[PDB]
């Protein structure tokens, strides 16, 4: 059997976290926090890996004390255990500080079940969409980083090596990853299941294993605002786009078509199209 | 002293030709080195047989070029790049590392920054130098483009910053300037191959709708699915994906994987075509992170015109096939 | 346009593959119905009678239940959305 | 594996959680099935929740909810406002013994029912959110033996099922009760906005301070002649402004029930109070209020099945006591099932005691009293069409000083009241409503 660990993050529901122009702020109060939607695909893949190969899946979150409800929503997928890294020693952490906590969080999981055969993260969180925790976690363990996974082909549990289909910008590519690996799952991998009641009822009366900074044995100031190299100095909402102008009208039946290409070339961004160079460069 | 403030820019090359973001960051670091005291813009480049672009970087504004040489660096393996891009950071000790926010760039920078134990901001749009401690103010969009958070790394070195492709501006290639090209013939030895690339599937085999440079989308002004072939004629012309609205997906015209908006996919192209979309707030919350929004619909009192950059009031079956007709005769006059 | 400004304030988990508002017979809405009370009494502008049929924008449904009751002919197959779907009222 | 429980309470509103609180405090394996993400996620209420039906459920209710964010701005003043064309007749009643012995709190039901779920969870009940009940699993006797859900392996077994699912009696009709659906005269479309008003304008426009609240009840011609009782409640850092009108009146007027809330926001008095704090709407809600009552309620009992709250149409909407009736109906159903569990019988012989407790208490006596209340209001269309706008122009003429010698304002008021309605219409309408108030 394999050992899967799914690092999930409790993220505010950013479909509802919207911009209020009159206060010039994010009105995110009252909006409940959910799983990161890139991580619901990671949890559904882990539940698929549990019913196909019997892999003991853990789920770990370094977050606030209100993030134990995200860890209970991960047990609704059918997972074995949830692990909470809850301490305000970990508050205000950046990616290097999160990964240092998550490396020592998964290292204590390794003292329970064995060496972790697969680490599933999401492609991005939505609050602070950096996406560097997954890449960062493959470097602490020295594992194979398969990022931006769109498909899973052969997950050979005997050869301890699986074939993913990583998305890049020039195109997808099949990659023979060598387990132990750290995957990083996109939205396009699968669609997460509607959870059954015996797992959802078990998810309600479940208490995730809470580990403080004394429980892990890490450095006390390598995890919070002190183990954070970067510092967020100011957060500010963007502007109100930019008022446009009806280039053409309802009269011009087509003469509006070249008036579009007339006014395209006044913009800087048409250099970036990679297919409008024969009308810009010439 | 002066050569310890040595700002790096990684060059993303795809076989033989570099990514365009490699020269938008070289030009941006010139504006960073103009406000940084006693600094120079390097360029880190990995592979063999890329002198046709290592000289191109110096024409774009690279002061020097660190041209790391190995045969196994022409393909992209982040396991191999990280082993070389932390030896070339421990040796030369840079101040500002800059990679573009391509999918290889964001994946590589996360592996690199936690070997150096430094600070890294991803998909930045607002790089600037503060005059107090000469620090880089890396402004990046968070919350899907709803908070431009400004993040500063005070003391850890290098201040790595993954930068979004397209927000910076290019310098023109000038053959007047030259610079030293440092070749470090990199050795790996026994390397214990983890990542093994089998194939390379083209990007148009699936629906991208976030990594497409052009998204032409429509709904309810695209009468039937017959008009969405007219939108796909403009999609594959511009090398981009065709999107949709909820009023097109719910009518069964395209698959729900083509839906753009709040409960669909948030696009970030450089050119969005709101072809027949009214522009409700649930739809335009997925397109507001784009660069150009073109709106073609028959109602002049539409809420898409309050977000559009180019606005056309007119029919869709008489403008969009009449735009891809004109775009074919201009794309072929400079093809041959 | 007007009320979808205010429906943007609400929180939804939309179930797009499972429309919970189905109309049982579209022909009753064309000739048998005179005033269309599902359109004029829907607090979320879900129903819009085009000449192409009835456009049921079920994604903005506030799950009140007015449409099922105000419809004189009973041809609205009205369900609640599934669990964890539909409106999710914060400070309701 | 069978998911076995003692009682399954469908719904986690006021009647669902109060029924589950008494069963879980008395040691019953009671499960609550709620179709929302959390309890309170589908619940709409303007907010005035009375503390006496909850002090029968929880005798230490005001100590537990003081530290939390369940309750919101203790109601010390209850106003009734008669909106005119430009004026308002405020008829308030502020009481200061409600500051230390509270009568009612304003609530926001996603904040209240999420806290109330936490007390029911601490009592020992398993609250199962994100789960919609579709039908009932039945034994071969043909009675309700549990609950089937929309979940894949979802089949909860229970000795009794409490249908506390509110208005839209979809699940009540599956149990054999509610032989027909709701007609559009048993319900009222209630459209509500929660507006963010920043904690000190709430103090100024309501005349209160420091977690003391005021409730406005708005009558006038904003409701287009239909009997709509709007409201305007003081939350802590907010104002919940809404309006509710009957579906029979709304169907034959065809005017899009958020327009009544736009007529209520754009009144000259409400736009004077909240000047430009009207358009920072935080949320937009819509629900139904059961208003048929005694003539339209189902059989509230059956074989292993009870019905509470709005599902039994127990709402006194003219006094705005629906949560008062719901939290009590949960207490009466849970005390009925606790009689049913010591005897082991759950048929209509023992579960008819719930219908006996429902009329020995205030719930059905308030329904018999205002039984022919809305059919009385439907056959006038005067008490909200001329009567507020005439009482505003009369009291404006009474207070206007323009050199008119006070007999020619006592007769201009008589020339005002006996011009829009005759004296055979005024003296008739005072006691024609007297039959509605009993
Ligand atoms: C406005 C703002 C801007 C920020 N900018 C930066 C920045 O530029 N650089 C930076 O390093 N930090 C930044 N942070 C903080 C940063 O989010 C935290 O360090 C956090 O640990 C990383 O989350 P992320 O947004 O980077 O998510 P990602 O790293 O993109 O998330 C990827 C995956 O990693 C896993 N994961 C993420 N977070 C956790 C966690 N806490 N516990 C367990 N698993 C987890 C999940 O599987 C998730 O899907 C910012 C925060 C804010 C509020
Ligand atoms: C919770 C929720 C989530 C939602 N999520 C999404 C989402 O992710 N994505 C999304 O798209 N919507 C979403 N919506 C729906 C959104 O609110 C709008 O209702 C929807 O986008 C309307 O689609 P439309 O503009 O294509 O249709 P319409 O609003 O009907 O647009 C028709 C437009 O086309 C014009 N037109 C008509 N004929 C022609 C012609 N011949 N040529 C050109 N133009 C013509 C008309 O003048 C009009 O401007 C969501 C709604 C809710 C409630
Ligand atoms: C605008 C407005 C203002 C009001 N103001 C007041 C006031 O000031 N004072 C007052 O006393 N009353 C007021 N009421 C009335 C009050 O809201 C109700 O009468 C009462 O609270 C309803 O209680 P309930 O137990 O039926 O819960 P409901 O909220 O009616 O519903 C119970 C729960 O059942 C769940 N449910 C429904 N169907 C299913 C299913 N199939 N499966 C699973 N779960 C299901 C729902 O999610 C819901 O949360 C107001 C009502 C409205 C609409
Ligand atoms: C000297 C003295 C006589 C001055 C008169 C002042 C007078 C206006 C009030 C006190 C007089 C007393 C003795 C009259 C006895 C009967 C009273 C209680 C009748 C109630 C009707 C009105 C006038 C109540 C006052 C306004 C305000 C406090 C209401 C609170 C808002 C909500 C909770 C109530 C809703 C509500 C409304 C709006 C009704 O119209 C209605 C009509 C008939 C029965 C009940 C109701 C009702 O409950
Ligand atoms: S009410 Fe019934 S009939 Fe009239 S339109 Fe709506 S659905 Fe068709
Ligand atoms: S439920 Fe309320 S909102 Fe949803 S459609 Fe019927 S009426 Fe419109």
């Amino acid at each position: 059997h394999a050992n899967v660990v799914v690092c999930i993050k409790q993220v505010p529901d950013t479909t509802n976290v919207r911009i209020d122009r009159k206060t010039n702020n994010l009105v995110r109060e009252g909006v409940p926090s959910i799983i990161n939607p890139d991580d619901e695909r990671a949890l559904e893949l882990a539940s698929q890996l549990k019913e196909k190969f019997g892999a003991t899946v853990y789920v770990i979150t370094m977050g606030p004390p209100q993030a134990k409800e995200a860890l209970k929503d991960a047990i609704a997928f059918g997972l074995d255990e949830a692990v909470h890294l809850s301490d305000r020693t970990f508050a205000g952490a950046d990616t290097l500080a999160t990964t240092y906590t998550l490396y020592w969080g998964i290292k204590k999981i390794e003292e329970r079940i064995g060496k972790i055969d697969l680490i599933l993260t999401g492609k991005q969180a939505v609050d602070g969409d950096t996406g560097q925790v997954g890449p960062g976690l493959a470097t602490r363990f020295g594992y194979a980083l398969g990022a931006y996974v769109v498909r899973i082909e052969e997950i050979d549990p005997e050869k301890k090596e699986m074939v993913i289909v990583r998305r890049l910008d020039q195109g997808f590519e099949k990659i023979r990853l060598k387990l132990p690996a750290v995957l990083t799952i996109t939205d396009e991998l699968n669609k997460p299941r509607y959870a059954d009641l015996p797992n959802l009822i078990r998810a309600i009366r479940y208490e995730p294993i809470v580990w403080t900074h004394k429980d892990l044995g890490l450095d006390p100031k390598k995890c919070g605002f002190f183990g954070s190299p970067t510092r967020v100095v100011s957060t500010n909402i963007p502007p109100a786009r930019k008022g446009g102008d009806i280039i053409s009208k309802n009269e011009d039946p087509e003469v509006a078509a070249e008036k579009l290409i007339e006014a395209l070339k006044k913009f800087e961004a048409v250099r970036l199209v990679e297919a409008l160079k024969p009308v810009l460069e010439g | 002293m002066s050569e310890k403030k040595i700002i790096f820019v990684l060059i993303e090359h795809h076989g033989g030709k570099a990514h365009p973001v490699s020269w938008e960051l070289i030009g941006k670091a010139r504006d960073l080195a103009s406000k940084l005291e006693n600094s120079e813009v390097w360029g880190v480049l990995l592979g063999e047989g890329l002198e046709s672009v290592a000289k191109e970087a110096i024409q774009r504004g690279a002061d020097k070029v660190l041209y790391v040489k190995n045969r196994e660096f022409n393909t992209y393996v982040n396991y191999l790049y990280k082993k070389a891009l932390v030896d070339m950071v421990r040796k030369y000790r840079p101040e500002i590392f800059l990679i573009g926010a391509t999918l290889e760039g964001r994946e590589l920078a996360g592996m690199v920054a936690t070997e150096l134990e430094t600070g890294l901001t991803a998909d930045c749009t607002g790089l600037d130098i503060i005059p107090d401690k000469k620090l880089l103010a890396m402004t990046r969009p968070t919350f899907g483009g709803n908070l431009m958070a400004t993040i500063m790394c005070p003391d850890h070195r290098p201040q790595m910053a993954t930068v979004r492709p397209g927000v910076m501006k290019e310098l023109p290639p000038d053959p007047e300037r030259t610079g030293e090209i440092i070749e470090e013939e990199y050795d790996l030895g026994t390397f214990d191959k983890l990542i093994e690339i089998l194939e390379t599937i083209p990007l148009q085999t699936q629906v991208n709708l976030e990594y497409a440079p052009v998204v032409v989308a429509g709904g309810k002004g695209v009468g039937g699915p017959e008009g969405f072939k007219k939108l796909k004629e403009l999609a594959d012309l511009l090398g981009g994906e065709v999107g949709a609205s909820r009023a097109a997906v719910k009518a069964g015209w395209i698959s729900p994987e083509h839906q753009v908006g709040q409960t669909g996919k948030t696009v970030r192209p450089v050119l969005y075509f709101a072809c027949g979309i009214s522009g409700a707030i649930q739809h335009v919350v997925g397109i507001k992170e784009s660069e150009i929004i073109v709106a073609i619909n028959i109602d002049e009192k539409a809420p898409i015109f309050d977000i559009a950059d180019i606005g056309i009031v007119g029919d869709l079956h008489k403008v969009v096939p009449a735009l891809t007709a004109k775009l074919r005769e201009l794309l072929n006059k400079s093809g041959v | 346009m007007r009320i979808e400004d205010k429906l943007y304030l609400n929180r939804y988990r939309t179930d797009e593959e499972n429309p919970h508002l189905k109309i049982k017979d579209e022909s009753i809405c064309a000739e048998k119905c005179s005033d269309r009370p599902c359109v004029s009494c829907c607090p979320a502008d879900v129903y819009e009678w085009t000449e192409s049929g009835m456009e049921v924008k079920f994604e903005g449904c506030l799950e009140c239940g007015t449409c099922r009751i105000v419809c004189p002919f009973g041809n609205i197959e009205w369900n609640y959305p599934r669990g964890n779907y539909g409106v999710l009222y914060k400070f309701g | 594996m069978k998911i076995e429980f003692d009682v399954v309470v469908v719904g986690a509103g006021p009647s669902g959680l109060s029924c589950a609180y008494v069963l879980a405090k008395n040691g019953l394996k009671v499960a609550v099935v709620e179709k929302g993400e959390y309890p309170g996620s589908k619940n709409v209420m303007g907010g005035v929740l009375y503390v006496h039906p909850l002090k029968e459920i929880m005798p230490d209710f005001l100590e537990k909810a003081a530290n939390s964010k369940a309750l919101e701005r203790n109601v010390i003043e209850q106003n009734l406002w008669l909106l005119g064309n430009e004026g308002v007749i405020k008829i308030g009643h502020r009481n200061v013994e409600w500051k230390e012995n509270p009568n009612a709190f304003t609530v926001l039901r996603a904040n209240f029912d999420r806290w109330f779920a936490q007390e029911v969870e601490k009592a020992g009940a398993l609250i199962i959110p994100k789960t919609k009940v579709e039908d009932f699993l039945r034994n071969e006797k043909g009675e309700i033996a549990g609950v089937v859900t929309s979940r894949p392996k979802g089949e909860i077994h229970s000795k009794a099922v409490v249908i506390a699912e509110g208005v839209n009696p979809i699940l009540t009709m599956k149990a054999g009760l509610r032989k027909e659906d709701l007609k559009p005269h048993m319900v009222a479309v209630a459209v509500k906005e929660v507006i963010s008003v920043p904690e000190d304008v709430v103090n100024r426009v309501f005349g209160v301070e420091g977690n003391d609240g005021a409730t406005i009840e708005l009558l006038g011609s904003w409701s287009e002649g239909m009997f709509g009782m709007g409201f305007l409640y003081a939350n802590r850092s907010s104002v919940s402004l809404g309006c509710g009108v009957l579906l029979e009146d709304l169907r034959k007027k065809k005017i899009k029930p958020y327009q009544l809330l736009e007529n209520l926001k754009n009144h000259p008095v409400i736009s004077d109070m909240l000047g430009e704090y009207r358009n920072n709407t935080m949320e937009y809600l819509a629900h139904l209020i059961p208003e048929g009552g005694y003539y339209a309620m189902p059989k509230v009992y059956g074989d292993r099945v009870l019905v509470c709250g709005d599902a039994a149409m127990l709402v006194n909407s003219i006094h705005r006591e629906g949560s008062n009736h719901a939290i009590t109906s949960g207490r009466l159903a849970a005390e009925t099932l606790l009689e049913a569990f010591e005897k082991g019988d759950f048929s209509e012989k023992i579960l008819k005691n719930y219908y006996l407790r429902l009329k020995e208490s205030f719930i059905l006596k308030d329904l018999e009293k205002y039984k022919d209340l809305m059919p009385t209001m439907e056959k006038n269309h005067q008490f909200v069409e001329i009567y507020p706008d005439l009482a505003n122009d009369a009291l404006k003429r009474f207070l206007q000083v323009d050199g008119t010698p006070k007999w020619d304002v006592q007769k201009q008021i008589a020339d005002m009241v006996l011009s829009r309605r005759s004296l055979i219409g005024i003296s008739l309408d005072l006691l024609r409503f007297w039959r509605a108030v009993r």
